């Protein structure tokens, strides 16, 4: 799980 | 039974608000606020640690530094490695560079961490009360977000699955007398004081899990 951020 | 409303920063758990600036770190600052207040709750030492150390160092773990991760894996990094280092000796660049982790310059240790059970804001609701600021992720891609400033965040475009920022609750409340209505959660973000409100934003509690606040809930176990 990830915080896809850029 | 629980509160009817919880401020942490009112007890010395939360430290000044953060900058992330261009770098998609988010997810690094909200799993250090949880550690920072859990440090607090067991030495009473208020220390800002390095959201560097874990953009630089955490790659194993599957974080992918500016380019975005998750707290749980952050969590797990810190465990994994052994402790974390403080802001100062380790500080924020907003670009990924060389891990230079200094086990000689940790400030916190954690064993793992505690999920809270998905969606469920009631279960959130007794962590932040019991426990200390939670580590949330949260649908942020809006312009409504981006320019908030005041009063009680409600936007009809947020999703409660499809989430890409990591934040910190603090706390919630209510606005008014009554316990049971307006209420919202007391979230610290990573945009600056500059950001919302003075660096926070109400975000509105008891709404069907608004935004998915209580999608991927977690605190470190210190």
């Amino acid at each position: 799980i990830i915080l896809k951020e850029k | 039974d629980l509160p009817k409303s919880v401020d942490w920063r009112k007890k010395g758990y939360v430290t000044p608000v953060k900058n992330q600036k261009q770098c998609g770190s988010s997810w690094a600052f909200s799993a250090t606020g949880a550690l920072e207040g859990q440090m607090f709750r067991k030495t009473g030492k208020l220390v800002s640690l390095s959201e560097q150390n874990l953009v630089d160092c955490s790659r194993p773990q599957g974080n992918q530094g500016c380019n975005g991760g998750f707290m749980a894996r952050a969590f797990q990094y810190v465990k994994e490695n052994g402790g974390l280092d403080s802001e100062e000796s380790y500080p924020y660049v907003a670009v990924d560079e060389i891990c230079k982790y200094r086990p000689e310059n940790s400030v916190a240790q954690d064993t793992g961490f505690t999920v809270v059970a998905p969606g469920k804001e009631k279960a959130l609701m007794k962590a932040v009360a019991t426990v200390g600021p939670i580590s949330v992720a949260m649908d942020a891609g809006h312009s409504s977000f981006q320019f908030y400033k005041s009063g009680i965040y409600f936007e009809p475009d947020c999703s409660s699955k499809n989430l890409d920022h990591g934040v910190l609750v603090v706390g919630y409340g209510f606005e008014g007398a009554n316990s049971q209505n307006s209420k919202y959660w007391l979230v610290k973000n990573s945009w600056g004081p500059e950001w919302g409100s003075n660096g926070y934003v109400k975000i509105a509690k008891d709404k069907n899990n608004h935004c998915g606040i209580a999608t991927a809930a977690s605190y470190p176990n210190v």
